[PDB]
């Protein structure tokens, strides 16, 4: 499975967090902000994340 | 909602202005027993064309963290909606989004969705009864408690109406307000409403029933649609349930009137006010229902309010001023009101010395005695008052603001 | 006779409508379930079952809007010999990133109520369990203010005030109306793996009278 | 295990001078006020949040008295660990962090929902009578972006209440406390928190903040001795009879504490 | 540089003679005042601000004693220097994706700006330096007596514009306070300035800018001010001995016993400084 965060995904990544902003790189690592510090997701979270990928689509 | 389902069960008879498409549990929206339960709810429209604020892909129910989650359940099993229910809350919620339908209206951050329970001349009227532009008639009749079969024959009253208040959290979206209650009671209610709101214009251009969101937008921070507090907007559910309206109005009306200042950037003849119409109505407003006082449309120079008549007296002393030094960037207005209004003991002995001098040029000036009349109105209000209080209370602030709103239009070109 | 009716009132109060947990929207009237949970705090022992008869709403239903901060996850369970096998700092902060969440809530202000309630014993009872007793005991509580814990009006952020009506229940606001509340909230048959179990609220002269939470009928 | 021995309550009363004590997030950052009473409001995990803060900075790390919900304003140089079917987690848990053992936690899992209560509970902190927030207009020297730059300053705004006396209910539940171990040493290190909360937590919004006084009812029972609403009416907060107008300085106000019922004693530990 | 080990709480008075020590930019230019009250304010940003200027005038661009906000500074160029000297490319918008990049860089920032040490900042705007919450606070100033202020006209004999109306001179006006006691009440963190840096040299030249800080201030519309008293109280541990308040109380302002009217010299006030509780020391002597 194509394990792996795109541009793509920044509606949903939003969606997940709640986050008022979102942004992908050019290699997949992935920025979220405004309702939080700006921060960089952890591989946990992306793993996470592509779970709720997966389940809830 | 259930409601909102009852409102696709509605609609989805009709082939047009609708449409008819289609573990297990009990329904909290329907309340049949096993039945089969949604997993994950269809999403709601946001952005302007849906919810505005809210992201494109909305929703009512959202358990995607663990906080939220309860009981040993998951995603939407702690929320437990049939698929057909799921359905068809969120159709009909949709359905009354699309602004090509008119039961709709945007307020502060907020956008509010309404309809009757069955077909009525409401869910036309509704739309524009709380954003005003026959419908002024209408407006001036249940203002003056007039019932609105007298207008439209067609108005069942006995219909239950609803009105639903949607605010946007990222993809989550919220309920601020709901009301069910039917047509001609809380047509009523906001005849009440518009009825304590009434005051005299103050330039004939001001439209006589005050758009609500106009109201607000005058307490922001900055006077544009941003800025408004969400839960001022929230607030002004008093409107149409009928009680107090929120205990922080007031102050906020006061606190913009503080840090207020006459832009002349309007480019219009007038450097804009500080008291405007809309100020002194939600003044009015707030004055009526919370604190049960009597406030009139116009000017009543027969009464004794120390407040009144000192709201009175600083408008006196503001024309003077404009009349001494016309053209000026600045008046008392600017700086001083906030703190006379709250504090007279400390500043009415300055403003008094500053209107003398203002009289003493106006005076040798022509105008030779408007310089006698302003000075005969400030000794039959003062004439009235025993003492500047120490300090003055928020609705005694209010009053105050009502005065010299009062005060100033009915000197406008009096002399 | 046989049977209790406790009052209990306080400025907040927030009954969280399972649909609407994550942006909090609250039932008009206090469901069974919290009334339950209430007179749980007074007095409760594994031998006996509340049960709520009656729920008067005596001060007119008002709304009110607050917003906060909150966390968005619960913490992890450690395991604590590996916890120790390598010494570590453990802890939750707030501030990184993804852990803030904000969550509104639509919650009551100035509620009213009088629970009329009474006993039943679990099967699980001891045979010198006496109801009576246990009626006495909840009864000298309410009266001299004893608690377990100081019960609150759904949230721990909403203590309440509670006392023993020994009169006659006083008239509501609602005493000459009738409203449907739609389905709300009944309990949750921690038996059948904890699903909610739903009921009609219609409130008719202030009281609502919901039904037996252990009915076979209600129950699947 | 040792436990706590008496049901406790306490009304804390602390005042705040040209700051905003907790801003409200679905109004600008203004601060909260009551919208039924226009009295100001400052949520009870607001409070929390302090005594957390302040618990965390005074016992660094020691092995009974370390904090789980900490906040990026903390060191990690010293630690330690108490190290004593799901009840060994759970009370591994509960003895060495101090706020899971005070105020209670949840963990992810279980067979049952991970709840954990403690024995403290405190309440919504309401003014003493209403405040009105003031709106400061402050200006910046230099723009952020180069964009603005095209003189250059920028203006902002900051929410400050002038004053205001806030009452801060609480209960403390013997009770719960037994099945925590909350031991009279959390106790006392809770009282010392109570009074020391706003000591640490300077910054530029909230201005002087203190905690001016913290009565404490003590029952003799290991459930009370009367109801906690008509303690808490005993401590009559109101205007000293010299001043009037708005009130600025604690000196404005007279607080007094009747006679408690006689199995219920008083202290007033400030 | 190493941080200091106690916690500092301080008192400052300060005088101000027909002077606008704080303008409103909403009440025109007029002081800031306490509408319900009369009391004159001065923003602690006002403070703050003068301080810095203090620092800058006085170590004139020294290593390790830059300021970060300046007359003409743009926020972002500022913040690329410390990617650069930390040798990282500017993230776009964001932070490093190397937690000790970040650290590194926001440190920098600490370790090189004086008022960043000192003050604290919120970098978090487009290139992306971190936050920091600064050991050192103070509060709004306040009046200790309600104060008035009067309205001075005043005429420009010349106009910018091609203007015809000199027929009358060109009109302007200058808000001034006659006189008013300024009390300014200051925390410094020990905790916190671990965190930052802040070390006992920094503290030095904190209290020397507080001591300096309106003898480089003087303008057309600041008038003559002073800095009166700085009753400094050392607690002798990390965190204090004694509640802040509690040490607030020991300074006592009054009116003198031969004063009467309005002040309008330091000499119509009293000031009485308590003893101290046990655990602290008083170091009034500033």
């Amino acid at each position: 499975m194509d394990n792996k965060i795109t541009p793509a995904d920044e509606e949903k990544i939003r969606e997940w967090l709640n986050c008022e902003e979102a942004s992908v790189d050019n290699d997949g690592d992935v920025w979220v902000a405004v309702p939080m510090t700006g921060h960089w997701l952890s591989d946990e979270q992306k793993a996470k994340y592509i779970e709720w990928r997966g389940d809830e689509t | 909602l259930q409601a909102l389902h009852g409102y696709y069960q509605r609609m989805s008879a009709d082939p047009d202005a609708g449409m008819p498409p289609y573990l297990c549990g009990q329904c909290l929206i329907t309340g049949e027993r096993q039945k089969p339960i949604a997993q994950l709810h269809p999403s709601i429209k946001g952005g302007r064309d849906g919810v505005r604020g809210a992201q494109a892909v909305a929703s009512i129910v959202s358990f995607n963290n663990t906080a939220f989650e309860s009981y040993g359940k998951e995603q939407s099993i702690n929320a437990p909606v049939s698929q057909e229910a799921a359905f068809s809350y969120v159709t009909a919620l949709n359905y009354l989004l699309n602004p090509s339908n008119r039961q709709k209206v945007t307020i502060a951050d907020a956008t509010v969705v309404f309809w009757a329970e069955r077909s009525s001349p409401a869910e036309d009227i509704f739309a524009g009864m709380f954003d005003p532009p026959r419908m002024h008639d209408l407006l001036v009749a249940i203002r003056s408690g007039k019932r609105a079969t007298d207008i439209m024959p067609d108005m069942d009253e006995s219909v239950r109406f609803h009105v639903l208040g949607l605010s946007p959290n990222a993809a989550r979206l919220s309920v601020r307000f709901w009301e069910v209650d039917t047509v001609g009671h809380m047509l009523d209610k906001v005849g009440r409403h518009y009825r304590e709101l009434e005051i005299i214009p103050q330039f004939n251009n001001e439209q006589e029933f005050p758009s609500l969101s106009t109201l607000l937008r005058q307490t922001a921070v900055l006077n544009k649609t941003e800025n408004i507090s969400p839960v001022l907007a929230g607030g002004l559910r008093a409107m149409l349930t009928g009680g107090p309206y929120p205990q922080s109005l007031l102050p906020a009306v006061l606190g913009r009137i503080r840090a207020e200042h006459a832009r002349p950037e309007d480019k219009s003849r007038y450097r804009l006010e500080v008291v405007t119409y809309y100020r002194a109505a939600l003044i009015k407003a707030y004055l009526i229902r919370n604190r049960k006082l009597e406030v009139p449309v116009s000017l009543d120079p027969a009464r004794t309010d120390r407040p009144y008549l000192l709201g009175r007296l600083f408008a006196v002393l503001e024309k003077a001023q404009e009349d001494a030094v016309p053209g000026a960037n600045a008046t008392i207005k600017d700086r001083y009101l906030a703190s006379a209004s709250a504090n007279p003991g400390q500043v009415f002995h300055m403003l008094l010395k500053n209107a003398s001098n203002h009289t003493a040029k106006l005076r040798k000036d022509p105008e030779r005695k408007s310089a006698i009349h302003y000075e005969i109105m400030m000794q039959e209000i003062i004439d009235n008052i025993s003492d500047f209080p120490v300090t003055m209370s928020s609705d005694e602030q209010g009053l105050f603001m009502i005065g010299y709103y009062h005060q100033r239009k009915a000197l406008f070109t009096k002399k | 006779t046989y049977g209790i009716r406790l009052r209990v009132w306080g400025d907040y109060a927030c009954f969280t409508r399972p649909e609407m947990k994550v942006e909090r929207v609250s039932y008009d009237v206090m469901p069974p379930s919290a009334a339950r949970g209430i007179l749980e705090a007074i007095h409760w022992k594994p031998a006996i079952r509340w049960i709520v008869d009656r729920i008067h709403v005596l001060r007119p239903i008002v709304f009110d809007n607050v917003r906060r901060n909150e966390v968005s996850s619960k913490i992890p369970k450690p395991n604590p010999a590996t916890a120790m096998r390598d010494r570590k700092p453990l802890y939750f902060l707030v501030d990184d990133g993804s852990n803030r969440q904000q969550r509104a809530a639509t919650l009551l202000r100035n509620v009213d109520y009088v629970i009329e309630a009474h006993f039943e014993l679990t099967d699980k009872a001891g045979a010198e369990d006496n109801a009576g007793k246990h009626l006495d005991i909840f009864r000298r509580r309410a009266r001299a203010g004893q608690s377990f814990q100081q019960p609150c009006l759904g949230c721990r952020e909403f203590p309440a005030s509670f006392e023993l009506l020994e009169g006659d229940v006083p008239l509501s606001c609602y005493a000459g109306e009738k409203r449907d509340l739609g389905y709300m909230l009944l309990d949750i048959d921690f038996e059948r793996d904890m699903t909610p179990l739903f009921f009609k609220a219609v409130m008719e002269d202030g009281v609502i009278t919901p039904p037996s939470r252990t009915s076979p009928e209600v129950r699947a | 295990m040792t436990a706590i021995a008496n049901r406790y309550e306490f009304v804390l009363l602390f005042d705040v001078e040209n700051g905003n004590p907790n801003g409200d997030p679905d109004a600008g950052n203004m601060p909260r006020i009551d919208p039924e009473t226009g009295h100001g409001l400052v949520t009870d995990v607001c409070l929390k949040r302090k005594i957390r803060n302040h618990v965390a900075l005074t016992k660094e790390g020691a092995e009974r008295f370390n904090i789980y919900i900490q906040e990026k304003a903390i060191l990690n140089e010293t630690h330690e660990r108490a190290y004593t079917d799901a009840k060994r987690v759970t009370d591994w848990m509960c003895t060495n962090f101090y706020d899971i053992r005070t105020f209670g936690a949840v963990m992810t899992t279980e067979v049952n929902c991970g709840q954990v209560r403690g024995p403290v509970q405190m309440a919504f902190a309401r003014s003493v009578e209403p405040v009105v927030p003031q709106e400061v207009s402050i200006t910046r020297m230099a723009v952020t972006t180069k964009a603005e730059a095209e003189d250059n300053r920028t203006m902002g705004r900051k929410h400050i209440v002038p004053y205001g006396l806030y009452v801060a209910h609480g209960f403390i539940s013997a009770p719960l406390a037994e099945k925590t171990g909350f031991s009279d040493e959390d106790l006392t290190l809770f009282w010392d928190a109570l009074v020391n909360m706003f000591e640490h937590d300077r910054s530029a919004a909230r201005g002087l903040m203190s905690s001016r006084k913290l009565i404490v009812f003590k029952h003799q029972n290991r459930l009370g001795n009367a109801p906690a609403h008509k303690l808490f009416d005993l401590v009559k907060v109101s205007r000293a009879e010299g001043s009037s107008g708005p009130a600025r300085s604690f000196a404005d106000y007279a607080v007094t504490v009747g006679q408690a019922p006689e199995g219920v004693e008083v202290k007033e530990m400030l």
